[PDB]
RNA sequence: GUGGGAGAGGGUGGUGGAAUUCCCGGAGUAGCGGUGAAAUGCGCAGAUACCGGGAGGAACGCCGAUGGCGAAGGCAGCCACCUGGUCCACCCGUGACGCUGAGGCGCGAAAGCGUGGGGAGCAAACCGGAUUAGAUACCCGGGUAGUCCACGCCCUAAACGAUGCGCGCUAGGUCUCUGGGUCUCCUGGGGGCCGAAGCUAACGCGUUAAGCGCGCCGCCUGGGGAGUACGGCCGCAAGGC
C-alpha cells in the first residue's frame, strides 16, 4: 500500500483548518492513522496529532465515524 | 397496519444473548425478536442457532407490514453475530448496507471487575 | 515572563565596566530579579511545588555567589547588598 | 502583546441584520481588549463534521491579532456570552512548518 | 551572556466529543440480565433493544511507542495565562566561586482521618443468590464509607534500576529521541539491545559500570523471638521514626 506522505505535495502541518489534506490522515473511521501508514516522522506525527485534534473541536474533523463492512 | 417496505435493522450481539429490532427510516421500531422470544431460554439465548432464528422470526414479522429494502446496524460483539447477518440477507429482505456501529467510550467509566 | 529588553536594563545597571555580562554583581542581580518574579508567582498558586524548587536551587545559588564576594572584596559586596536590599 | 488567532463559528441562520450586528458586537469586544486586527479570513457557510447546536453547517470567522496576553481568556469569556456564538477557539500564532518540503 | 530548541514538567482558569447512569417524550411487546449450568434481581405501574431531547459526575479512545518530561512520588482531550527544569550553537563575560552532605526545613502514589461539599460508574464492610462436605471465598445480583473537589493532618511501599551522589579514565557495533553541523555521515545530551579488556559465587554487568580509581553521606554483622517490649519524639486517631 501507498503512503499518506508519500502521495501528497508541499504541505503546512501546523495548519488545522485545511481539512481535504487532513481527510487524507483520518482512517475510515475519525481515527488517526499509524506512522507506518502515513509515512511521517516521529516529530512530524506529534504535530499532526495536535492539530488534527484542533480541527476536530472545530467542527472540521470527526471524532468518529461508522464503518460500512462486515 | 403501516406499510413502511423499508428502514433499518438493529443487531445487538452480546455473550449472552443476541437480539434483533426492526425499525422503520426514522429510527423507531415496528418489531422485534430476540433469544429469549423463540423457546430458548437459558445460555442458548447466545448460540448462532438462536441468533439465527431470532433474526428471521423479526424479519417474517416485518413482512406482516410490508418491509422489502433493510438496512443492517450491528452493535456488539458475541457468538451468532455474523450468523443473525448471514440469516439476514436470505430472509427475503433486501439488504441495503451494512453499517457497524458498536459503541466505544473515550476510557471514561471505570469498568467492573470482570472487565479488567 | 523576563523578555530581553528587561534583561538589558538588569545588565547595564549593574556592569562593572561596558561589556561585562558575567561578574559576580551581575549574576545576583539577574538571580533577585528571577527571584522576585517567583516570589510573586508564588504568593498566589501556592499549590505549585514544582515551582518551589526551583526558586530553592536560586537562593542557593545567589548565596552561594555572595559568600564569594564576602570573601574576596567586602565593600562591594555591602555596596551590593545595599543597592538590592537583602539580609 | 503576542499574536494570535481567533476562531468563531455562529448559526448560519442569521440575515444581514443580525450577522452584521453579531459581527459588529465581535468588532466592538476587541477595542474594549485592545486588539490590533493584522488581517481576516472569512469562509462562511461550511460542511460540519458532526452536529452541532442540532445544526449540520456554522458559519466560520477568523481574525489575526497583537494583544496584550493577560487578557486572553477575558476576552474568550467575553464572545461565548452572545447565543448565535458557538464556537470560540483562540491560538498563539505559530511558524508554518513544513512536511514532505 | 547571547541566540535557538524539545517536552502527558507544574499551577490557575476555561473548554470539546465519545460513553455509562438517570429524567422527559416518541415508538414498540414478553422478557431482560447473568453463568460451567443456574438462581436472588428487574419487567404489565410496559423494562431490555431503537430514535429524539435534557441533566450530572468522573475518566481521556485513536495519536501511543520497546517514546517523552520530572529529584523521587509521579505526569496523557483541547485552549490560554502564570511558571520550573534541562539541552545544543557562539568562545563573549566572571576567575576555583567546586563536590558531598550528619541536623534542620520542604516535597512525598494509594489507603486512612477532620470540616464542608459532591455523588454517574466502580466498590471494603454488609444485604442476598449460587458453589460446596462446609463458603465467613473465588463466580452473580444489589450496595455504604471511599474513590472526585476545596482546605488542613497522616510520612508508610516491591517509594525498584531491589544498583546513593559527583567526577575522571577504559574497544566497538546497532536501534532510538532531540539539537547542531562542511547532512553516505560527523558531532553532543538522554533513552534501549548486543558485546573488548576487566570484575563477580554464579546468573549477569560492561562509556547510562556492578570495570579501574578518588571524595563524602547512608547502612550491614546468624534465623526465630521481632520491627515486638520499654522509653522518647511526632500524630485528633489509625499509627509512624
Ligand atoms: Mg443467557
Ligand atoms: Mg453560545
Ligand atoms: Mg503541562
Ligand atoms: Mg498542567
Ligand atoms: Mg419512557
Ligand atoms: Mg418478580
Ligand atoms: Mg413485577
Ligand atoms: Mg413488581
Ligand atoms: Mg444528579
Ligand atoms: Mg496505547
Ligand atoms: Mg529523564
Ligand atoms: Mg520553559
Ligand atoms: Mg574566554
Ligand atoms: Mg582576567
Ligand atoms: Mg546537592
Ligand atoms: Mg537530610
Ligand atoms: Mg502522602
Ligand atoms: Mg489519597
Ligand atoms: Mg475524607
Ligand atoms: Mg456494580
Ligand atoms: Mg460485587
Ligand atoms: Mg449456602
Ligand atoms: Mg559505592
Ligand atoms: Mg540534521
Ligand atoms: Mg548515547
Ligand atoms: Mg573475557
Ligand atoms: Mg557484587
Ligand atoms: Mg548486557
Ligand atoms: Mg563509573
Ligand atoms: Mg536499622
Ligand atoms: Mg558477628
Ligand atoms: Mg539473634
Ligand atoms: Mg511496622
Ligand atoms: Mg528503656
Ligand atoms: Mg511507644
Ligand atoms: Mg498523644
Ligand atoms: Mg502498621
Amino acid at each position: 500500500k501507498a503512503k499518506v506522505k508519500a502521495t501528497l505535495g508541499e504541505f503546512d502541518l501546523r495548519d488545522y483548518r485545511n481539512v481535504e489534506v487532513l481527510k487524507r490522515f483520518l482512517s475510515e473511521t475519525g481515527k488517526i492513522l499509524p506512522r507506518r501508514r502515513t509515512g511521517l516522522s516521529a516529530k512530524e506525527q506529534r504535530i499532526l496529532a495536535k492539530t488534527i485534534k484542533r480541527a476536530r473541536i472545530l467542527g472540521l474533523l470527526p471524532f468518529t465515524e461508522k464503518l460500512v463492512r462486515k | 397496519k403501516r406499510q413502511v417496505a423499508s428502514g433499518r435493522a438493529y443487531i445487538h450481539a452480546s455473550y449472552n444473548n443476541t437480539i434483533v429490532t426492526i425499525t422503520d427510516p426514522d429510527g423507531n421500531p415496528i418489531t422485534w425478536s430476540s433469544g429469549g422470544v423463540i423457546g430458548y431460554k437459558g445460555s442458548r439465548k447466545g448460540t448462532p442457532y438462536a441468533a439465527q432464528l431470532a433474526a428471521l422470526d423479526a424479519a417474517k414479522k416485518a413482512m406482516a407490514y410490508g418491509m422489502q429494502s433493510v438496512d443492517v446496524i450491528v452493535r456488539g460483539t458475541g457468538a451468532g453475530r455474523e450468523q443473525a447477518i448471514r440469516a439476514l440477507q436470505a430472509s427475503g429482505l433486501q439488504v441495503k448496507s451494512i453499517v457497524d456501529d458498536t459503541p466505544v467510550p473515550h476510557n471514561g467509566c471505570r469498568p467492573k471487575k470482570k472487565f479488567r | 515572563p523576563i523578555t530581553k529588553e528587561e534583561k538589558q536594563k538588569v545588565i547595564q545597571e549593574f556592569a562593572r565596566f561596558p561589556g561585562d555580562t558575567g561578574s559576580t554583581e551581575v549574576q545576583v542581580a539577574l538571580l533577585t530579579l528571577r527571584i522576585n518574579r517567583l516570589s510573586e508567582h508564588l504568593k498566589v498558586h501556592k499549590k505549585d511545588h514544582h515551582s518551589h524548587r526551583g526558586l530553592l536551587m536560586m537562593v542557593g545559588q545567589r548565596r552561594r555567589l555572595l559568600r564569594y564576594l564576602q570573601r574576596e572584596d567586602p565593600e562591594r559586596y555591602r555596596a551590593l547588598i545595599e543597592k538590592l536590599g537583602i539580609r | 502583546m503576542r499574536r494570535y488567532e481567533v476562531n468563531i463559528v455562529l448559526n448560519p441562520n442569521l440575515d444581514q441584520s443580525q450577522l452584521a450586528l453579531e459581527k459588529e458586537i465581535i468588532q466592538r469586544a476587541l477595542e474594549n481588549y485592545g486588539a490590533r486586527v493584522e488581517k481576516v479570513e472569512e469562509l462562511g457557510l461550511r460542511r460540519l463534521a458532526y452536529p452541532i447546536a442540532k445544526d449540520p453547517q456554522g458559519y466560520f470567522l477568523w481574525y489575526q491579532v497583537e494583544m496584550p496576553e493577560d487578557r486572553v481568556n477575558d476576552l474568550a469569556r467575553e464572545l461565548r456570552i452572545r447565543d448565535n456564538v458557538r464556537r470560540v477557539m483562540v491560538v498563539k500564532s505559530q511558524e508554518p512548518f513544513l512536511a514532505n518540503a
